[PDB]
Protein backbone atom coordinates (compact mmCIF):
# COMPACT_ATOMS: atom_id res chain seq x y z
CA UNK A 1 0.00 0.00 0.00
CA UNK A 2 1.01 4.00 0.72
CA UNK A 3 3.75 4.94 3.34
CA UNK A 4 5.85 8.18 3.64
CA UNK A 5 6.20 11.12 5.82
CA UNK A 6 7.72 13.93 5.18
CA UNK A 7 8.18 14.38 9.10
CA UNK A 8 10.04 11.25 8.93
CA UNK A 9 11.88 12.34 5.60
CA UNK A 10 10.41 8.85 4.51
CA UNK A 11 10.14 8.52 0.69
CA UNK A 12 6.37 7.42 -0.83
CA UNK A 13 6.46 4.13 -2.06
CA UNK A 14 4.30 1.28 -3.15
CA UNK B 1 9.34 50.48 -7.56
CA UNK B 2 10.41 48.47 -4.44
CA UNK B 3 10.44 44.85 -2.96
CA UNK B 4 6.90 43.85 -1.68
CA UNK B 5 5.70 41.50 0.96
CA UNK B 6 2.50 39.97 1.54
CA UNK B 7 1.40 38.19 4.49
CA UNK B 8 -1.68 37.76 6.50
CA UNK B 9 -2.55 36.53 9.57
CA UNK B 10 -5.55 34.47 8.76
CA UNK B 11 -3.08 32.08 7.59
CA UNK B 12 -2.58 31.23 11.11
CA UNK B 13 -5.84 29.66 11.70
CA UNK B 14 -5.25 26.82 9.71
CA UNK B 15 -3.86 24.66 13.00
CA UNK B 16 -4.52 21.22 14.22
CA UNK B 17 -6.92 21.02 16.86
CA UNK B 18 -5.35 18.58 18.86
CA UNK B 19 -3.18 20.60 21.14
CA UNK B 20 0.10 18.68 21.01
CA UNK B 21 2.25 21.20 19.77
CA UNK B 22 5.65 19.24 19.37
CA UNK B 23 3.38 16.70 16.98
CA UNK B 24 2.92 19.37 14.03
CA UNK B 25 6.34 20.62 12.16
CA UNK B 26 4.41 23.30 10.00
CA UNK B 27 2.46 25.76 12.67
CA UNK B 28 1.78 28.77 12.70
CA UNK B 29 4.45 30.28 14.71
CA UNK B 30 6.52 29.75 10.72
CA UNK B 31 5.03 32.63 9.29
CA UNK B 32 4.35 34.95 12.62
CA UNK B 33 7.97 34.37 13.98
CA UNK B 34 8.86 35.80 10.21
CA UNK B 35 6.85 38.39 9.99
CA UNK B 36 8.47 39.61 13.40
CA UNK B 37 11.64 39.15 12.51
CA UNK B 38 11.12 41.06 9.32
CA UNK B 39 9.07 44.13 11.66
CA UNK B 40 11.95 44.37 13.97
CA UNK B 41 15.13 44.49 11.60
CA UNK B 42 13.16 47.58 10.04
CA UNK B 43 12.65 45.20 6.58
CA UNK B 44 9.22 45.22 6.33
CA UNK B 45 9.29 49.37 6.73
CA UNK B 46 11.30 49.44 3.66
CA UNK B 47 9.02 47.27 1.57
CA UNK B 48 6.00 47.76 0.48
CA UNK B 49 2.84 46.17 2.07
CA UNK B 50 0.66 44.04 -0.48
CA UNK B 51 -2.71 42.49 0.33
CA UNK B 52 -3.47 39.49 0.23
CA UNK B 53 -6.61 37.70 -1.17
CA UNK B 54 -8.14 33.90 -1.39
CA UNK B 55 -7.79 32.20 -4.76
CA UNK B 56 -10.63 31.72 -6.55
CA UNK B 57 -11.99 27.97 -7.44
CA UNK B 58 -11.41 28.33 -11.14
CA UNK B 59 -7.75 29.77 -10.43
CA UNK B 60 -7.10 26.63 -8.75
CA UNK B 61 -7.91 24.63 -11.56
CA UNK B 62 -5.51 26.37 -13.29
CA UNK B 63 -3.39 23.64 -11.82
CA UNK B 64 -5.65 21.20 -9.74
CA UNK B 65 -8.83 18.95 -10.77
CA UNK B 66 -11.89 20.73 -9.90
CA UNK B 67 -12.81 17.84 -7.60
CA UNK B 68 -9.30 18.64 -5.46
CA UNK B 69 -10.54 22.33 -5.27
CA UNK B 70 -13.91 21.49 -3.79
CA UNK B 71 -12.77 18.97 -1.44
CA UNK B 72 -9.78 21.05 0.10
CA UNK B 73 -11.18 24.63 -1.36
CA UNK B 74 -14.99 24.87 0.40
CA UNK B 75 -16.39 23.39 3.34
CA UNK B 76 -19.50 21.38 3.65
CA UNK B 77 -22.32 24.45 3.51
CA UNK B 78 -13.92 10.14 3.00
CA UNK B 79 -10.72 11.55 2.43
CA UNK B 80 -10.01 13.23 5.45
CA UNK B 81 -9.17 10.33 8.41
CA UNK B 82 -8.91 10.77 12.45
CA UNK B 83 -5.69 11.20 13.39
CA UNK B 84 -3.54 9.32 16.16
CA UNK B 85 -3.15 13.07 18.04
CA UNK B 86 -7.04 13.47 18.02
CA UNK B 87 -7.23 15.58 15.11
CA UNK B 88 -8.16 15.31 11.78
CA UNK B 89 -6.57 15.17 8.07
CA UNK B 90 -5.36 13.97 5.30
CA UNK B 91 -2.22 11.79 6.11
CA UNK B 92 0.06 11.75 9.27
CA UNK B 93 1.81 14.60 7.99
CA UNK B 94 -1.01 16.95 6.67
CA UNK B 95 -3.71 18.46 8.74
CA UNK B 96 -7.27 19.45 8.18
CA UNK B 97 -9.67 21.77 10.21
CA UNK B 98 -12.58 21.46 9.40
CA UNK B 99 -13.28 25.02 9.72
CA UNK B 100 -10.35 27.30 8.73
CA UNK B 101 -8.41 25.45 6.28
CA UNK B 102 -10.00 25.91 3.04
CA UNK B 103 -9.85 29.63 3.51
CA UNK B 104 -6.11 29.58 4.41
CA UNK B 105 -4.86 27.47 1.89
CA UNK B 106 -6.87 29.75 -0.86
CA UNK B 107 -5.16 32.73 1.00
CA UNK B 108 -1.74 31.33 0.68
CA UNK B 109 -2.64 30.84 -3.01
CA UNK B 110 -3.99 34.49 -3.34
CA UNK B 111 -1.45 36.17 -1.55
CA UNK B 112 1.33 34.30 -3.74
CA UNK B 113 -0.87 35.44 -6.82
CA UNK B 114 -1.22 38.73 -6.00
CA UNK B 115 2.58 39.41 -5.32
CA UNK B 116 3.61 38.00 -8.54
CA UNK B 117 1.45 39.80 -10.92
CA UNK B 118 2.21 42.97 -8.91
CA UNK B 119 6.36 42.19 -9.84
CA UNK B 120 5.43 41.05 -13.33
CA UNK B 121 3.18 44.51 -14.60
CA UNK B 122 6.35 46.57 -12.61
CA UNK B 123 4.41 47.37 -9.30
CA UNK B 124 6.96 46.23 -7.76
CA UNK B 125 10.58 45.55 -8.57
CA UNK B 126 10.71 41.95 -6.64
CA UNK B 127 8.82 40.41 -3.72
CA UNK B 128 8.65 37.61 -0.55
CA UNK B 129 5.50 36.07 0.21
CA UNK B 130 4.83 35.18 3.62
CA UNK B 131 2.69 32.21 3.32
CA UNK B 132 1.42 28.81 4.64
CA UNK B 133 0.47 26.19 3.95
CA UNK B 134 3.23 25.45 1.74
CA UNK B 135 2.44 24.24 -2.04
CA UNK B 136 5.00 22.36 -3.88
CA UNK B 137 3.99 18.79 -2.86
CA UNK B 138 0.57 19.24 -3.73
CA UNK B 139 -0.49 17.01 -7.50
CA UNK B 140 -2.80 17.51 -10.06
CA UNK B 141 -5.19 15.71 -7.15
CA UNK B 142 -3.81 14.92 -4.69
CA UNK B 143 -2.22 16.59 -1.19
CA UNK B 144 0.68 15.46 0.50
CA UNK B 145 3.32 16.94 2.80
CA UNK B 146 1.74 19.86 3.97
CA UNK B 147 0.43 21.31 0.84
CA UNK B 148 -3.00 21.00 -0.41
CA UNK B 149 -2.87 23.81 -3.03
CA UNK B 150 0.53 24.59 -5.33
CA UNK B 151 0.44 28.41 -5.03
CA UNK B 152 4.07 28.69 -6.90
CA UNK B 153 2.15 26.43 -10.03
CA UNK B 154 -0.79 28.70 -9.85
CA UNK B 155 0.84 31.48 -10.43
CA UNK B 156 3.31 30.42 -13.30
CA UNK B 157 -0.07 29.29 -15.04
CA UNK B 158 -2.24 32.56 -14.59
CA UNK B 159 1.12 34.24 -15.66
CA UNK B 160 0.78 32.18 -18.93
CA UNK B 161 -2.82 32.76 -19.22
CA UNK B 162 -3.64 36.48 -18.26
CA UNK B 163 -0.31 38.15 -19.28
CA UNK B 164 0.88 35.39 -21.82
CA UNK B 165 4.26 35.04 -20.46
CA UNK B 166 5.99 33.46 -22.59
CA UNK B 167 8.98 31.95 -20.42
CA UNK B 168 8.93 30.96 -16.44
CA UNK B 169 11.84 30.04 -14.49
CA UNK B 170 11.11 28.31 -11.02
CA UNK B 171 13.96 27.89 -8.91
CA UNK B 172 13.12 25.22 -5.59
CA UNK B 173 15.52 25.81 -3.12
CA UNK B 174 13.43 23.84 -0.67
CA UNK B 175 14.98 20.78 0.38
CA UNK B 176 12.29 18.46 -0.77
CA UNK B 177 11.74 17.53 -4.25
CA UNK B 178 8.40 19.92 -5.38
CA UNK B 179 6.80 17.07 -7.42
CA UNK B 180 3.89 18.58 -7.72
CA UNK B 181 5.44 21.59 -9.19
CA UNK B 182 7.57 19.09 -11.39
CA UNK B 183 4.38 17.37 -12.57
CA UNK B 184 2.30 21.06 -13.78
CA UNK B 185 5.03 21.88 -15.84
CA UNK B 186 6.75 18.54 -17.10
CA UNK B 187 5.65 18.38 -20.61
CA UNK B 188 5.51 22.78 -21.00
CA UNK B 189 8.84 23.81 -22.35
CA UNK B 190 7.82 27.87 -21.70
CA UNK B 191 8.14 26.79 -17.88
CA UNK B 192 11.35 25.64 -16.45
CA UNK B 193 11.20 23.69 -13.52
CA UNK B 194 14.49 23.49 -11.49
CA UNK B 195 14.97 21.96 -8.03
CA UNK B 196 17.83 21.51 -5.82
CA UNK B 197 17.00 19.12 -3.24
CA UNK B 198 17.81 15.99 -1.29
CA UNK B 199 17.47 13.32 -3.39
CA UNK B 200 20.00 10.23 -1.60
CA UNK B 201 18.91 8.02 -4.74
CA UNK B 202 15.16 7.99 -3.45
CA UNK B 203 15.20 7.64 -0.13
CA UNK B 204 13.78 10.52 1.08
CA UNK B 205 10.44 12.38 1.02
CA UNK B 206 8.78 12.24 -0.96
CA UNK B 207 11.30 10.09 -3.16
CA UNK B 208 10.64 11.51 -6.99
CA UNK B 209 13.39 13.96 -8.45
CA UNK B 210 15.41 11.65 -9.96
CA UNK B 211 18.38 13.85 -11.98
CA UNK B 212 17.02 11.58 -15.31
CA UNK B 213 13.63 13.29 -15.25
CA UNK B 214 14.10 15.66 -17.74
CA UNK B 215 10.51 16.32 -18.66
CA UNK B 216 8.37 14.72 -21.45
CA UNK B 217 6.84 15.49 -24.81
CA UNK B 218 8.20 19.11 -25.73
CA UNK B 219 8.95 20.17 -22.59
CA UNK B 220 12.10 17.07 -22.65
CA UNK B 221 15.27 19.39 -21.56
CA UNK B 222 13.24 22.08 -19.44
CA UNK B 223 12.56 20.36 -16.02
CA UNK B 224 16.15 20.08 -13.91
CA UNK B 225 16.61 18.06 -10.82
CA UNK B 226 19.94 19.31 -9.17
CA UNK B 227 19.61 16.13 -7.09
CA UNK B 228 22.43 15.31 -4.04
CA UNK B 229 23.11 11.75 -3.24
CA UNK B 230 24.86 10.38 -0.79
CA UNK B 231 23.14 11.26 2.51
CA UNK B 232 24.70 13.29 4.96
CA UNK B 233 28.30 11.95 4.72
CA UNK B 234 28.73 14.59 4.64
CA UNK B 235 25.53 16.98 4.82
CA UNK B 236 25.50 19.81 1.86
CA UNK B 237 26.56 23.06 2.97
CA UNK B 238 27.31 26.92 1.56
CA UNK B 239 30.40 25.26 -0.40
CA UNK B 240 28.08 22.75 -2.45
CA UNK B 241 25.14 25.25 -3.01
CA UNK B 242 26.94 27.79 -4.31
CA UNK B 243 28.97 25.28 -6.66
CA UNK B 244 25.62 23.81 -7.76
CA UNK B 245 24.68 27.43 -8.63
CA UNK B 246 27.90 27.97 -10.60
CA UNK B 247 27.82 24.69 -12.79
CA UNK B 248 24.25 24.14 -12.82
CA UNK B 249 21.56 26.28 -11.82
CA UNK B 250 22.99 29.46 -13.43
CA UNK B 251 24.16 28.78 -16.86
CA UNK B 252 20.83 26.87 -17.65
CA UNK B 253 18.81 29.67 -16.26
CA UNK B 254 20.66 32.23 -18.00
CA UNK B 255 20.66 29.56 -21.25
CA UNK B 256 16.50 29.76 -20.71
CA UNK B 257 16.89 33.47 -20.25
CA UNK B 258 13.37 33.92 -18.53
CA UNK B 259 10.87 36.96 -18.24
CA UNK B 260 9.88 35.82 -14.88
CA UNK B 261 11.20 33.93 -12.28
CA UNK B 262 9.67 32.35 -9.10
CA UNK B 263 11.19 31.18 -6.45
CA UNK B 264 9.78 28.11 -3.96
CA UNK B 265 11.79 29.34 -1.47
CA UNK B 266 11.82 26.46 1.49
CA UNK B 267 14.93 27.32 4.00
CA UNK B 268 14.41 23.66 5.79
CA UNK B 269 18.52 23.52 4.41
CA UNK B 270 19.92 25.87 6.49
CA UNK B 271 21.58 24.13 9.45
CA UNK B 272 19.88 23.74 12.79
CA UNK B 273 17.23 21.50 11.57
CA UNK B 274 16.04 17.86 13.20
CA UNK B 275 17.84 15.89 10.37
CA UNK B 276 14.87 13.91 8.56
CA UNK B 277 13.62 17.58 8.00
CA UNK B 278 16.13 18.13 6.11
CA UNK B 279 19.55 17.86 7.71
CA UNK B 280 21.98 20.00 5.39
CA UNK B 281 24.50 22.73 6.53
CA UNK B 282 23.56 26.07 4.71
CA UNK B 283 23.71 29.05 6.32
CA UNK B 284 21.14 31.69 5.92
CA UNK B 285 23.62 34.36 4.61
CA UNK B 286 24.26 32.07 1.62
CA UNK B 287 20.53 32.01 1.05
CA UNK B 288 21.18 35.94 0.59
CA UNK B 289 23.44 35.46 -1.89
CA UNK B 290 21.59 32.86 -3.67
CA UNK B 291 19.11 35.04 -3.87
CA UNK B 292 21.34 37.68 -5.16
CA UNK B 293 22.36 35.43 -8.03
CA UNK B 294 18.52 34.89 -9.28
CA UNK B 295 18.35 38.88 -9.20
CA UNK B 296 20.70 38.88 -12.03
CA UNK B 297 18.38 37.17 -14.25
CA UNK B 298 14.48 38.09 -16.19
CA UNK B 299 15.78 41.88 -15.48
CA UNK B 300 15.52 41.67 -11.89
CA UNK B 301 11.85 40.47 -12.19
CA UNK B 302 11.48 37.83 -9.15
CA UNK B 303 9.15 36.52 -6.46
CA UNK B 304 10.03 34.46 -3.58
CA UNK B 305 7.38 32.49 -2.09
CA UNK B 306 7.77 30.45 1.11
CA UNK B 307 7.53 26.50 1.56
CA UNK B 308 9.42 24.34 4.21
CA UNK B 309 11.73 25.21 6.74
CA UNK B 310 10.86 24.38 10.39
CA UNK B 311 13.27 25.55 12.63
CA UNK B 312 12.34 29.10 13.92
CA UNK B 313 16.08 30.66 14.03
CA UNK B 314 16.75 29.12 10.80
CA UNK B 315 14.02 30.14 8.83
CA UNK B 316 13.94 33.73 10.27
CA UNK B 317 17.32 33.78 9.42
CA UNK B 318 17.32 33.08 6.11
CA UNK B 319 13.85 35.27 5.38
CA UNK B 320 16.08 38.08 6.70
CA UNK B 321 18.80 37.54 4.43
CA UNK B 322 16.90 36.77 1.46
CA UNK B 323 14.80 40.26 2.16
CA UNK B 324 17.91 42.48 2.66
CA UNK B 325 19.37 41.07 -1.03
CA UNK B 326 15.63 41.81 -2.73
CA UNK B 327 16.58 45.56 -0.77
CA UNK B 328 20.02 45.66 -3.05
CA UNK B 329 21.64 45.50 1.11
CA UNK B 330 24.80 44.91 1.15
CA UNK B 331 25.05 41.42 2.64
CA UNK B 332 27.71 40.23 4.77
CA UNK B 333 30.81 38.37 3.56
CA UNK B 334 30.87 34.67 3.25
CA UNK B 335 33.15 32.94 5.95
CA UNK B 336 37.20 32.66 4.68
CA UNK B 337 36.30 28.66 5.22
CA UNK B 338 33.64 28.86 3.21
CA UNK B 339 35.09 30.39 0.55
CA UNK B 340 37.88 28.17 0.48
CA UNK B 341 35.48 25.40 0.67
CA UNK B 342 35.57 22.89 -2.38
CA UNK B 343 32.39 21.07 -2.43
CA UNK B 344 32.54 17.48 -1.35
CA UNK B 345 33.04 13.91 -3.10
CA UNK B 346 28.99 13.41 -3.35
CA UNK B 347 27.99 16.88 -4.19
CA UNK B 348 30.80 16.82 -6.87
CA UNK B 349 29.39 13.53 -8.27
CA UNK B 350 25.69 15.09 -7.98
CA UNK B 351 26.36 17.92 -9.87
CA UNK B 352 28.46 15.83 -12.60
CA UNK B 353 25.74 13.29 -13.03
CA UNK B 354 23.31 16.25 -14.05
CA UNK B 355 25.37 17.94 -15.96
CA UNK B 356 26.17 14.68 -17.83
CA UNK B 357 22.34 14.47 -18.23
CA UNK B 358 21.88 18.06 -18.96
CA UNK B 359 24.32 18.49 -21.49
CA UNK B 360 22.54 16.32 -24.53
CA UNK B 361 20.16 19.72 -23.68
CA UNK B 362 21.85 22.66 -23.45
CA UNK B 363 24.71 24.16 -25.00
CA UNK B 364 26.13 26.20 -21.83
CA UNK B 365 26.90 22.50 -20.60
CA UNK B 366 28.87 21.30 -23.45
CA UNK B 367 31.38 22.77 -21.82
CA UNK B 368 34.98 21.70 -21.66
CA UNK B 369 35.29 20.12 -18.59
CA UNK B 370 33.79 19.84 -14.80
CA UNK B 371 34.67 22.44 -12.47
CA UNK B 372 32.43 21.19 -10.18
CA UNK B 373 35.11 20.24 -7.35
CA UNK B 374 36.53 23.87 -7.56
CA UNK B 375 36.05 26.35 -4.50
CA UNK B 376 34.66 29.63 -5.26
CA UNK B 377 38.21 30.99 -4.67
CA UNK B 378 39.51 28.41 -7.07
CA UNK B 379 36.67 29.02 -9.61
CA UNK B 380 36.72 33.15 -9.41
CA UNK B 381 40.74 32.66 -9.35
CA UNK B 382 39.74 30.83 -12.87
CA UNK B 383 37.66 33.41 -13.95
CA UNK B 384 39.64 36.68 -13.86
CA UNK B 385 42.40 35.25 -15.45
CA UNK B 386 40.48 34.13 -18.47
CA UNK B 387 38.50 37.21 -18.83
K1 LIG C 1 13.68 21.69 -4.05
K1 LIG D 1 8.87 22.22 -17.82
ZN1 LIG E 1 -2.88 17.24 15.65
ZN1 LIG F 1 10.68 21.08 2.34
Amino acid sequence: HIRGSITQGIPRSY
Amino acid sequence: FTTGLVYDTLMLKHQCTCGSSSSHPEHAGRIQSIWSRLQETGLRGKCECIRGRKATLEELQTVHSEAHTLLYGTNPLSVFVRLPCGGVGVDSDTIWNEVHSAGAARLAVGCVVELVFKVATGELKNGFAVVRPPGHHAEESTPMGFCYFNSVAVAAKLLQQRLSVSKILIVDWDVHHGNGTQQAFYSDPSVLYMSLHRYDDGNFFPGSGAPDEVGTGPGVGFNVNMAFTGGLDPPMGDAEYLAAFRTVVMPIASEFAPDVVLVSSGFDAVEGHPTPLGGYNLSARCFGYLTKQLMGLAGGRIVLALEGGYDLTAICDASEACVSALLGNELDPLPEKVLQQRPNANAVRSMEKVMEIHSKYWRCLQRTTSTAGRSLIEAQTCENEEA
